[PDB]
RNA sequence: AUAUUGGCGAGAGACCGAUAGCGAACAAGUACAGUGAUGGAAAGAUGAAAAGAACUUUGAAAAGAGAGUGAAAAAGUACGUGAAAUUGUUGAAAGGGAAGGGCAUUUGAUCAGA
RNA sequence: GUCGAAUUUGGGUAUAGGGGCGAAAGACUAAUCGAACCAUCUAGUAGCUGGUUCCUGCCGAAGUUUCCCUCAGGAUAGCAG
RNA sequence: AGAACUGGCGAUGCGGGAUGAACCGAACGUAGAGUUAAGGUGCCGGAAUACACGCUCAUCAGACACCACAAAAGGUGUUAG
RNA sequence: GCCCUGAAAAUGGAUGGCGCUCAAGCGUGUUACCUAUACUCUACCGUCAGGGUUGAUAUGAUGCCCUGACGAGUAGGCAGGCGUGGAGGUCAGUGACGAAGCCUAGACCGUAAGGUCGGGUCGAACGGCCUCUAGUGCAGAUCUUGGUGGUAGUAGCAAAUAUUCAAAUGAGAACUUUGAAGACUGAAGUGGGGAAAGGUUCCACGUCAACAGCAGUUGGACGUGGGUUAGUCGAUCCUAAGA
RNA sequence: GUGAACAGCCUCUAGUUGAUAGAAUAAUGUAGAUAAGGGAAGUCGGCAAAAUAGAUCCGUAACUUCGGGAUAAGGAUUGGC
RNA sequence: AGAACUGGUACGGACAAGGGGAAUCUGACUGUCUAAUUAAAACAUAGCAUUGCGAUGGUCAGAAAGUGAUGUUGACGCAAU
RNA sequence: CUAUCUAGCGAAACCACAGCCAAGGGAACGGGCUUGGCAGAAUCAGCGGGGAAAGAAGACCCUGUUGAGCUUGACUCUAGU
RNA sequence: GCGUUGGAUUGUUCACCCACUAAUAGGGAACGUGAGCUGGGUUUAGACCGUCGUGAGACAGGUUAGUUUUACCCUACUGAU
RNA sequence: UUGGCGGAAAGGCCUUGGGUGCUUGCUGGCGAAUUGCAAUGUCAUUUUGCGUGGGGAUAAAUCAUUUGUAUACGACUUAGA
């Protein structure tokens, strides 16, 4: 007989299977459509989620109840030191999809990216790319031949870039290497851009700008094996239930005489690849710029780092991207920020946000002071110091 | 004597056996198969490492619902264990076989475990008490173990 | 003269041959169970003869490997033979959600007849 | 729930099976109660259920008649060897 | 659910109806060859993508009896009267 | 006539499927072709029937031979045979120079029940034939007894707050002993005695195969011993309900 | 000792330290807890849980068999020195 | 029993320890039973009423007895409801 | 505290053979058969759809010329009186 | 494609009313779903009433109390090697 | 050997120059038998092993330890001359 009271199904069947992502770095499965009149540019960037904070800004939304008023908003900080371009990959199109024809690497690779090709770096002889670097022996004839092949072919061009994880406070020391599509015209000049940027750094400010809508692609925080109640949001069974209540009561009818794929089951929760779109960049700040956390309204010379450091992360010392709201992935996780795949014009995008104040109170507690100088001024002199 | 089927040279062979040994027959079979064919010194070192939990005995037949470990990877399995009692019995028999080889005058450096077989000894029977005044068997599964090490030759 | 599944003493069998024959071939109405009346098993075979393995070696030891006794240890008191289920090792072969079978032939192995 | 009296309980004693005992539930009467347990009659009877052990060869059915306290059975005739 | 006559299944395999107790064909010792039955001959699949005259285009076409469904009523759809 | 509307049901699915559109659809007609354990011919097996042949060597007249037809089968009937324990006779049968039994993807005979042989193992009896006899043939009976699997090294060994360090002993110590520490029972005890009951569990020595669902050097275990002393404590005596 | 108390809790004498252990800390469990705002809307049903609770003082209705109801209901206070 | 002082207004600080009220049905109450699914409104109960019986008797036992229970009793009793 | 992993120890239920589906037909709800979909070793923790899962020769209903407990001017008797 | 509700009474399916809402559509899946729960009802045994029966007892009449067992196997599914 | 073209899976196509072999374009000389009257009468490509010569290169992964962005266990993700 029928369900006898309608309810929406629990969970989204389009995010199946709820299995662990095959890699800790979520793959970018779609790049922005190529407009071949614009200059050559990366379609994405690699960063490390540092943590969240809060900002105050005047809302610009005519017709809204809070128009020209002050709104407090949550923001996520992504430590984004410049990425080192170390190679180029050419992609030809086939009746069976895109296919990598050849990859041309830079002559010199840093130990950061070399560690990525090693499970046991400490006891290896570090022979990686030693014979490849010999292709630059006298004139780089083989490198030029491969680049000529990429120009003659490879309707899609991607650069291989790696993070400078040594500039982050992470203990990993092993760089993250990824392919970033080169948008802009003339595959020939895509290859020229890649070759000219071999062994060179590209900063996040050359990829992204303020008020831009971007997408965050990351593996979510893992939670291990989870019951249906929290994995799918199913109703808790009554307290009277024998054999447990954090379950689904009926996991299927008599026919089909099988548990169906659509029924909520206990299993792995979190550590899933997610691509969340339309996150507005609130700041493109620079590590070399002190007063990173300052605004035109605050003028207090302070960095983006909260007092005591970002909890479980450390201090931001590099370029950083501050996006509105929250993004998938936990602190210290590698995330990929990609340009939006469409042109959003909705007055939520295209809104020019000007931060009035960035919170730098300690996230290790109920932080009361934005700066150590402010703590000094409020508290007065102490016994130890001050 | 009258061991199981062997195809090696008895003059270059040394035997050892233990009957009615109160050790899990299944665990002991896995332990014996772990060192079947190995050189004697290599097998003894491996059994010591197993006792130390540095390497594992891969459970291939009697392995249902046991558990998974990374130490089975070197044998290309996921299910391996550390049956210390079986290892102790098997290595005692290995020491006895090495002693018999030395008495026979065989070269210890050329010795490898050419035959090792574990089969079921008669069960030793105990009783366990069950709900509603029921009584069920609580038997042991002891092992007859035999092995012979032969000189490697051509 | 007739009766006689008790008792005593005898002679027999187209009877049974240790799950049979009495429940009991054996320390069987025993061990054991039940408050009790009662209920009531399982359990035979080394070898001609213990000649039941001295002595050496490994092991803490049980035992093992030798040596030896014996016609035989493929008879070692867990003992005549020693099946099947089930099992270990070795050898051979096959194996995409059973396996097994029938007809026919290929291939491999193996073999009789002339 | 009750907890100082129709109280709880040890030991001794009496009541024994169509009998006992029951502030009554067919409750209890040695894990047995709308008639205990034990042995024998007893291998109780069963139109009812299950099983019923070698091969090959030849022939080869019936579920229909009548009667029955008969309707899951039998006798009778028919079919078969 | 109940009768009549017959043929069957039960008790029966075999070829066909994909599949099926009963339908079609045909009843059966072990084999060889030939010819067929019913049924089929694009491929599965053995056997003519055979021949010939027409009809049908379906945004739910239709495609072999038992048999696994379809009706009244309608349509310048198309065809022939 | 064909096609279309009429024509709505529940897991995804059925001209059998694929697929097919001057069809591989529908109506009709003509051929060719495919193939049943059916039909025709032949061979062989058996059955039944009708016959020939004691005129001898020529022992198989229940034999040999000729001819024709036939063969489905549950329940069931009958017939001819295979096999088992025991019995009378016979082969002056086999056998410690190896009987019986058992194992044997080794061989041979029979349509089959089965029979025979080779090899291995083994150790003391056994077989062919003519008859006699029956407690004579197993796949079943939630069959009986015994044995053994998969499950499966799985379920589990999670109540009673809790153990830790060192040394000794020992082959071996999470569990034994001593010490140190931390705890608990908290006098209605996890203390000290008894009644019923048990019967040596008491204690010492030795000692670990089995038992103590891990372990064990320890034990209410195993082996050997020691131990229970009354005029006054009881029984014994009295009577109680009752016998 | 606290306390009305042979309650609960801690300790002295005495006894024990006996329950297979080691490592991790997923789901679901068993046992024990907490929870913003709402407050039975849950459910057959307030099941379960929570709330109350000792003592002192005040105050105590209907009804009544005059004995009760009654700790009715409802309030206040409580340490140390 | 009271007073002063004192404190993050805490104080039966752990432990221990009633939720209450307005009613309805029902059994008066205390008590008892289906050990092992029913604790109840069921049973019992005090109270009330009825019945039989003055002993060579009422009620009830026993196979029978020169046998028994009430009865070491006597209607303010015993027995049956 | 489990579950979980490990050392040691180590059962039971159940078991024709087993284990992927859709439809068909079929004893009218197949794991096997037919036609399709498909289909790659060995596995771990969970799980409660299915195995018309297990537990028990249905306890309800009917039949049996099978009972038993109980009742009554059923039939036929009987202790007592 | 997408949604189709919160509640009072009732075990209830059904019904009815209050209310919100875009709407409060109808159904299937062994009248989906008990080794998922629960157990209020029906439908064991206790008990009460009414009617019926001489009685034991009957009652799609009412009322109250009344044990919801097992997955560790295979597959399916969820995750994991 | 010269040069060019071919990326959809190019792994091939086209072309330059010379060397050398054959040429059935035409005309000669010699040989063939006996595999016995047929017997595929062995002529292909597919992997691997091994030996002999020549050229070329001189790592990792796992376990153990560690990390917690991970986690039941595996696995994941980090670090360590
Ligand atoms: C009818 O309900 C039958 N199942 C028996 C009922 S008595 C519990
Ligand atoms: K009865
Ligand atoms: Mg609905
Ligand atoms: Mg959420
Ligand atoms: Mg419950
Ligand atoms: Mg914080
Ligand atoms: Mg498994
Ligand atoms: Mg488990
Ligand atoms: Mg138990
Ligand atoms: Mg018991
Ligand atoms: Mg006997
Ligand atoms: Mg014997
Ligand atoms: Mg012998
Ligand atoms: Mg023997
Ligand atoms: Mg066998
Ligand atoms: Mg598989
Ligand atoms: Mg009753
Ligand atoms: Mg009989
Ligand atoms: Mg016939
Ligand atoms: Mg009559
Ligand atoms: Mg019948
Ligand atoms: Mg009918
Ligand atoms: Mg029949
Ligand atoms: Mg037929
Ligand atoms: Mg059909
Ligand atoms: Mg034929
Ligand atoms: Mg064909
Ligand atoms: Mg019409
Ligand atoms: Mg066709
Ligand atoms: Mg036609
Ligand atoms: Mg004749
Ligand atoms: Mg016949
Ligand atoms: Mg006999
Ligand atoms: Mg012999
Ligand atoms: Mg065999
Ligand atoms: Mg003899
Ligand atoms: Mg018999
Ligand atoms: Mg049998
Ligand atoms: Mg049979
Ligand atoms: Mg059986
Ligand atoms: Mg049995
Ligand atoms: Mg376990
Ligand atoms: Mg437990
Ligand atoms: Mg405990
Ligand atoms: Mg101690
Ligand atoms: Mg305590
Ligand atoms: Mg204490
Ligand atoms: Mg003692
Ligand atoms: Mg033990
Ligand atoms: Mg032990
Ligand atoms: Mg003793
Ligand atoms: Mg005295
Ligand atoms: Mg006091
Ligand atoms: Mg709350
Ligand atoms: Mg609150
Ligand atoms: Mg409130
Ligand atoms: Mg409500
Ligand atoms: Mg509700
Ligand atoms: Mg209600
Ligand atoms: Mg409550
Ligand atoms: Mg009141
Ligand atoms: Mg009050
Ligand atoms: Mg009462
Ligand atoms: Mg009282
Ligand atoms: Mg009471
Ligand atoms: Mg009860
Ligand atoms: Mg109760
Ligand atoms: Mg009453
Ligand atoms: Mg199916
Ligand atoms: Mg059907
Ligand atoms: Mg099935
Ligand atoms: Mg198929
Ligand atoms: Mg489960
Ligand atoms: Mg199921
Ligand atoms: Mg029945
Ligand atoms: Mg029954
Ligand atoms: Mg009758
Ligand atoms: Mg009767
Ligand atoms: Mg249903
Ligand atoms: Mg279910
Ligand atoms: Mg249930
Ligand atoms: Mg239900
Ligand atoms: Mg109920
Ligand atoms: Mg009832
Ligand atoms: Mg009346």
């Amino acid at each position: 007989s029928h369900r006898k009271y309608e309810a929406p199904r629990h969970g989204h069947l389009g995010f199946l299977p709820r299995k662990r992502a095959a890699s800790i770095r979520a793959r970018v499965k779609a790049f922005p459509k190529d407009d071949r009149s614009k200059p050559v540019a990366l379609t994405s960037f690699l960063g490390y989620k540092a943590g969240m904070t809060t900002i105050v800004r005047d809302l610009d939304r005519p017709g809204s109840k809070f128009h020209k008023r002050e709104v407090v908003e949550a923001v996520t900080v992504v430590d984004t030191p410049p990425v080192v371009v170390v190679g180029v990959v050419g992609y030809v199109e086939t009746p069976r999809g895109l296919r990598s024809l050849t990859t041309v690497w830079a002559e010199h690779l840093s130990d950061e990216v070399k560690r990525r090709f090693y499970k046991n770096w400490y006891k290896s002889k570090k022979k990686a790319f030693t014979k490849y670097s010999a292709k630059y022996a006298q004139d780089g004839a083989g490198i030029e031949r491969e680049l000529a092949r990429i120009k003659k072919y490879a309707s899609v061009v991607r650069v291989l870039v790696h993070t400078q994880i040594r500039k982050t406070p992470l203990a990993q020391k092993k760089a993250h290497l990824a392919e970033i599509q080169l948008n802009g015209g003339s595959i020939s000049e895509k290859v020229d851009w890649a070759r000219e940027h071999f062994e060179k750094t590209v900063a996040v400010d050359s990829v992204f700008e303020q008020n831009e809508m971007i997408d965050a692609i990351a593996v979510t925080k893992g939670h291990g094996f989870e019951g249906v109640t929290h994995r799918w949001g199913t109703k808790k069974l009554p307290r009277k239930t024998h054999r447990g209540l954090r379950k689904v009561a009926c996991i299927g009818a008599w026919h089909p005489a099988h548990v169906m794929w659509s029924v909520a089951r206990a299993g792995q929760r979190g550590y899933h690849s997610r691509t969340s779109i339309n996150h507005k960049i609130y700041r493109v700040g620079k590590g070399d710029d002190e007063a990173n956390g300052a605004t035109s309204f605050d003028r207090t010379k302070k960095t983006i780092t909260p007092m005591g450091g970002f909890v479980h992360y450390g201090e931001i010392k590099n370029d950083f991207i501050m996006v509105k709201g929250c993004i998938p992935g936990n602190r210290k996780r590698i995330v990929t920020l990609r340009k939006s795949l469409y042109t959003n014009t909705s007055r939520k995008a295209l809104e020019e946000v000007s931060l009035k104040w960035i919170d730098t109170a300690s996230k290790f507690g109920k932080g009361r002071f934005q700066t150590p100088a402010e703590k000094h001024a409020f508290m007065g002199t102490l016994k130890k110091d001050l | 004597a009258r061991y199981g089927a062997t195809s090696t040279n008895p003059a270059k062979s040394a035997s050892a056996r233990g009957s009615y040994l109160r050790v899990s027959f299944k665990n002991t079979r896995e332990t014996a198969q772990a060192i079947n064919g190995w050189e004697l010194t290599k097998a003894q070192k491996y059994l010591e490492q197993v006792l130390d939990h540095q390497r594992a005995i891969p459970f291939r037949r009697f392995n249902s619902s046991i558990g998974r470990t990374a130490q089975g990877k070197e044998f290309g399995v996921t299910k391996a264990r550390w049956p210390a009692k079986s290892v102790k019995f098997v290595q005692g028999l290995l020491q006895n076989a090495a002693a018999n080889a030395e008495a026979k005058g065989l070269d210890a450096t050329k010795l490898y475990v050419s035959h090792i077989q574990v089969n079921q000894a008669p069960k030793q029977r105990r009783r366990t008490y069950r709900a509603h005044g029921r009584i069920n068997k609580y038997e042991s599964s002891p092992s007859h173990i035999e092995l012979v090490v032969t000189e490697k030759e051509e």
